[PDB]
This record gives structure tokens, C-alpha cells and sequence, in this order.
């Protein structure tokens, strides 16, 4: 039987997912991704850092301590109808990557 | 990953054809437009129907979370879309009829 | 997800809708009774009437 | 004094379509006018609905 501490709480943006890391006693956390292209780290949060990462719908999954790894494509309580140009585009309205501000130019 | 592509005989006739809706009026209102990341959809059509049966629903170039709907006479009718996971685009059909959805992309 | 602006002009209903799109049959009704300034104040002094007795 | 900001994540889903009325007929009539601006509006509005709805 363990316990440790509370998993970070998440805050949202449009097309945005803040996390607010907040430890008890130090605490391993993991950032990682497998619905974005492969990375690793590991460090120890022994004082809160707010760490933020861009979700667009694809998939970002961070591991606190010994509990469940939480994965999240950024739902919440909103939802889209029928954005996006017929032939590729990006995520909002936002120029970046570039294919709005390629009409401009 | 990876795509299946599938064959199927469904024991088609059945005793086909001897249901067929048809609808006429169709529009398009657009609701719940957020510019959030979500897999959501969030939509309505109108239209009118007077014939009664159920057809085969719908589409190929749209997904529905319906596709069994008795359609006696109709209304407004909201319905879930899967938006922004493998549609950005919608043929929308209900039966052999249809038009081209939706709207919001502001500049 | 959020956010409108009405203006601060009292007794008058303003209604927000707001979460996403879409009509809802019951959506916040917000009205301002009144604004109250309410001191957070140091004492400078005190002054009074005195007893002078000769 | 100014403006208020004002800002909430509310719940209106429930269950959307929360049922819209499609509307036909719309009038505005205008009555009981009489001069000043210290007191409200008093507007009456005819239409006539194809549904019942909130």
C-alpha cells in the first residue's frame, strides 16, 4: 500500500494545457509523448513549476509517481463544427504553421 | 495505423426496395463553434420529411453518431459529429439526397 | 469557454451566455444592486474638547 | 464607475439541442410614447412560432 502526492492540475486553453505540478515530499515525475513524436526525460518536482504543452487533438501523456499515467487529446466541455479548410490546414485560426500567413505573403 | 479494407454480402434482397425516405428543404445551422481542441461536434439540420421509413444512413464523406432514424415527418433534428478527429470536411446526406456542410473559419 | 464585459450601470439585467454556441432555457441573469466603497483607513489623530481647569 | 469583467464556465449542456423554436413573422410595435429617457424601454413584440422551445 503507497500513497503519494496530488497529480498535477490542469488548467485550459484554446488549444493549450497548462500543468501545475504540486509535490508533498519529492515526487518523480516523467514527461513523455506517444501521440507526438518520441521523447523522454525524468526529473524530481520537489517545488511547483508550472510546465505547459500545446495539445491540439493529438495526444500528451505525463507520469506523476504511482498512480494511473493520464493521457489527454485536451477535452473539455466545448466543442468544434465543421473548422477546417476542405484541402489541409492547421488547428485554429492561428497562422502557425504557416498557411494562413502564406496567403498574405 | 494501418488500413482494413473489407468485404461484405450482407444477405442484400432481402425484399429491397420497399422503404426509401426522401427529404427535401435541407439546411445547415451552425452551433457550438469554440476554438478548442476537442473531438466533439456540436450541430443541427432542418428539413421536412413525409415519408415514412427508415433508409440507409448515412454518408461517405461524413459520419453521423446516428445512422438509424424513423423519419416520419421532421423538424430540426441535432446530431453528434466526430469534428476534427477524420472529418474537417462533410458531405452531409440524409438518403440519396444531400448538400455540403458547415461553416466557422474566421481569417 | 468564457468571458463577457457589461458595464457597471445598476438595476439593469444583463445576460450572459457562454460555455460555447447554442441557446440554453437557463443561462445566468446577473444585475447590479449597488458599487459600496468601504474604508480601509489609518487614524491620524484624535482631537476633543478639554477640560482646562484654572 | 467603469466596466466589470466578468467571466464563468457555467453548465447549458445538458442535452443540446435545449430545444430552439424556428420563428416566423416577426413585428415590432412601438406604444406608449411619451417623452423622458429616466425611465425604460416599452417595446412589444409579435411573432408567431412553429415550435415550443426554450
Amino acid at each position: 500500500a503507497v500513497s503519494v502526492a496530488p497529480e498535477p492540475q490542469v488548467t485550459y486553453r484554446l488549444g493549450e494545457v497548462e500543468f501545475h505540478f504540486h509535490p508533498m515530499y519529492p515526487t518523480l515525475f516523467s514527461i513523455r509523448s506517444l501521440g507526438k513524436d518520441p521523447s523522454h526525460s525524468q526529473e524530481w518536482i520537489d517545488t511547483p513549476m508550472s510546465k505547459t504543452i500545446q495539445v491540439g487533438a493529438e495526444g500528451v501523456e505525463y507520469v506523476w509517481g504511482n498512480n494511473n499515467p493520464v493521457r489527454l487529446w485536451a477535452q473539455k466541455s466545448s466543442s468544434s463544427s465543421a473548422h477546417g479548410n476542405p484541402i489541409s490546414i492547421v488547428s485554429h485560426y492561428y497562422d502557425l504553421y504557416p498557411y494562413w500567413t502564406i496567403t498574405v505573403l | 495505423y494501418g488500413n482494413i479494407p473489407i468485404s461484405m454480402d450482407i444477405a442484400d434482397a432481402f425484399t429491397r426496395i420497399d422503404e426509401s425516405p426522401s427529404v427535401s428543404l435541407k439546411a445547415c445551422e451552425v452551433q457550438s463553434c469554440t476554438y478548442s481542441s476537442d473531438f466533439g461536434g456540436v450541430a443541427s439540420i432542418s428539413y421536412t420529411s413525409n415519408k415514412v421509413g427508415k433508409c440507409a444512413i448515412s454518408s461517405n464523406s461524413a459520419t453521423m453518431k446516428d445512422s438509424v432514424q424513423d423519419v416520419q415527418e421532421s423538424g430540426a433534428l441535432s446530431l453528434f459529429f466526430a469534428t476534427s478527429s477524420v472529418e474537417p470536411n462533410f458531405v452531409v446526406q440524409v438518403c440519396n439526397a444531400r448538400i455540403t456542410c458547415g461553416k466557422c473559419e474566421p481569417p | 469557454y468564457e468571458s463577457t464585459t457589461m458595464p457597471n450601470q445598476v438595476g439593469i439585467p444583463f445576460k450572459a451566455l457562454i460555455e460555447r454556441p447554442g441557446y440554453a432555457g437557463l443561462p445566468l441573469s446577473l444585475v447590479v444592486i449597488k458599487s459600496e466603497l468601504v474604508p480601509s483607513l489609518v487614524q491620524d489623530y484624535i482631537t476633543c474638547n478639554y477640560k482646562t481647569v484654572v
